[PDB]
RNA sequence: UUUUUUUUUUUUGACAAAUUUUUUUUUUAAACUGG
RNA sequence: AAGGCAGCAGGCGCGCAAAUUACCCAAUCCUAAUUCAGGGAGGUAGUGACAAUAAAUAACGAUACAGGGCCCAUUCGGGUCUUGUAAUUGGAAUGAGUACAAUGUAAAUACCUUAACGAGGAACAAUUGGAGGGCAAGUCUGGUGCCAGCAGCCGCGGUAAUUCCAG
RNA sequence: GGGGGGAGUAUGGUCGCAAGGCUGAAACUUAAAGGAAUUGACGGAAGGGCACCACCAGGAGUGGAGCCUGCGGCUUAAUUUGA
């Protein structure tokens, strides 16, 4: 061939997805307290 | 040709110092060899050096006492002001507190470290440490 | 020794010595010939805008066998055509022709990036909302 | 353990426990990291957590024949669905994190 | 008496694309009275 | 017959690319015959994620399971040492905002104060990019099957994808 | 001299009834091109050995005929299939 390229098929596995919705979970906490979180959660060894 | 004898005469003592002679015999000689010499040697670097005097330029013969890792020679002779002294001195000696470098001021030739007491400045001429 | 003259009144030959020879700097050259005005497609600018022509597939090079979804752009303040990619999944039924897209560069400062021969260009927004919202479904294509 | 004195034991010393954990961050959890050197220096077979004996009997009924199926019920707890396959009567070695999963997913209160 | 001493070559073109990848684990042998 | 916004505000055009046809001489100063008049100089406000500074999105508590190692052990137990999962509850504190007032101001807006309201997961709910290496963070699951796409670079994808699309 | 190409090409000048020298770009394209050495593999390279799954000297043949026995092909409802 070399001429031409086939756009028939754009976008076939994103629309072909099962897609599912996000479960929705308790909100994490955000600024100063998530480093709180995060910085005992790596650190929990007592 | 030869453009400076001082730059030839530092380099036959860096050359024997590697080897571990414990002497040299430069030629010819100047003035300014004499001088570059003369600190080196207040500063014990250098052991004693005979003058060989020739009627065309003399030589000179200078012992060797270990302890000399390098002397050298700057070309061409810069222009340095008395505050970019510490300039050189952080650039091409090993360490702040051994090691000098002579320049040429009219007060004379002299080290970098009694240049700053007698507060005159000039231009530059090799190191030794 | 060392090949360069170092007497103290020999500045001048320094001077223009390293003159000459910054010319064989690659970015040196294009800052002192004006290559960005006067041959780049867009006019020495991060961004043009452009008018769609055609969509077009541009087979990947070796080792990669995919077709590329890219298009086809000519520019309004120049006139040149140039090739865009169109970014991931099903952009290119987001674009269609005559749609006033805006491009960017392409990441490499004037080459071609990846397995795509010969595109320099990507298309940044589509009748002037976003491809990032399109693609999300934040925003919508106005109806044209 | 979790803030019943990590913080009342921090009264103006600010260091007892703060070195780091073992550090993988999304490999799962440590629960028989001990249990794995004592199969490692003792020279002999040791039998290990042999079976799910009504733990897979009545509560494959429970979660499964209610509504859903292994490939739906392996998809919200993100395992193969052949590991919900032998927790179904017999024939695995149960670990708690997939256990943990199984028991929060789909409510029944047997571990 | 340095003394020893195998002489050789007709013809043989080609073999599509992509690929094969290795990390250093023990934090675990830590338990004792003061009468 | 009349004209010259590279003054202020605004419009068209051009473009990747840039604000209100607002208020006032009260400050800074300027001019005049001059203390008084005038000043789109200048100042004030509107638009403004150009840059820059400071720093909300929570704080104290109470309450529990499931293991594993070792020790002693009857085998039913503790008695430490650690691993994970939350999950139900309580009184306290506050400003983001809504605003009497006063203050601010040429007059206002806003700030700084401050009466009165203003927190229990449903909100008063933080995003932007990433998870093979460089480079910090999954060889977990579903889909696709050198297609779609990713990928600055090396590379990934041809039916068990740590790299695409998703949770 | 300043990554590999494009290219000692284009343009202008110059040396000019010649070939052609000298001077000399850019657009565009590209993730390596390259240097030295290492271990294998290979050689219509060399040297030293070795083998009737190699030859030499020979024997018995097979290939030719009929059959029966596997394989391919064709046929078939199927002529199950691996190598």
């Amino acid at each position: 061939a070399k001429v031409h390229g086939s756009l028939a098929r754009a976008g076939k596995v994103k629309s072909q997805t099962p897609k599912v919705e996000k479960t929705e979970k308790p909100k994490k906490p955000k600024g100063r307290a998530y480093k709180r979180l995060l910085y005992t959660r790596r650190f929990v060894n007592v | 040709t030869r453009s400076s004898v001082l730059a030839d005469a530092l380099n036959a003592i860096n050359n024997a110092e590697k080897t571990g002679k414990r002497q040299v015999l430069i030629r010819p000689s100047s003035k300014v060899i004499i001088k570059f010499l003369q600190v080196m040697q207040k500063h014990g670097y250098i052991g004693e050096f005979e003058y060989i005097d020739d009627h065309r330029s003399g030589k000179i013969v200078v012992q060797l006492n270990g302890r000399l890792n390098k002397c050298g020679v700057i070309s061409p002779r810069f222009n340095v002001k008395i505050g970019d002294i510490e300039k050189w001195t952080a650039n091409l000696l090993p360490a702040r507190q051994f090691g000098y470098v002579i320049l040429t001021t009219s007060a004379g030739i002299m080290d970098h470290e009694e240049a700053r007491r007698k507060h005159v400045s000039g231009k530059i001429l090799g190191f030794v440490y | 020794g060392k090949g360069k003259p170092r007497g103290l009144n020999s500045a001048r030959k320094l001077r223009v010595h390293r003159r000459n020879n910054r010319w064989a700097e690659n970015n040196y050259k294009k800052r002192l010939l004006g290559t960005a005005f006067k041959s780049s497609p867009f006019g020495g600018s991060s961004h043009a805008k452009g008018i769609v022509l055609e969509k077009l597939g541009i087979e990947s090079k070796q080792p990669n066998s995919a077709i590329r979804k890219c298009v086809r752009v000519q520019l309004i303040k120049n006139g040149k055509k140039v090739t865009a990619f169109v970014p991931n999944d099903g952009c290119l039924n987001f674009v269609d022709e005559n749609d006033e897209v805006l491009l960017a560069g392409f990441g490499r400062k004037g080459k071609a990036k990846g397995d795509i021969p010969g595109v320099r260009f990507k298309v940044v927004k589509v009748s002037g909302v976003s491809l990032l919202a399109l693609w999300k479904e934040k925003k919508e294509k106005p109806r044209s | 353990r979790s803030q019943g004195q990590i913080n009342a034991a921090r009264r103006q010393g600010l260091v007892v426990s703060v070195d780091k954990k073992y550090g993988s961050t999304n490999t799962r959890g440590d629960n028989e990291g001990q249990r794995l050197t004592k199969v490692d220096r003792e020279t002999d077979i040791v039998k290990p957590k042999k079976l799910d004996p009504n733990v897979g009997r009545a509560i494959s009924r429970a979660r499964t024949d209610k509504k859903m199926s292994q490939k739906d019920l392996a998809t919200k707890i993100n395992e193969k669905p052949t590991v919900v396959n032998d927790y179904e009567a017999a024939r695995a070695i149960p670990n708690q994190q997939v256990l943990s999963k199984l028991e929060r997913a789909l409510g029944v209160k047997l571990r």
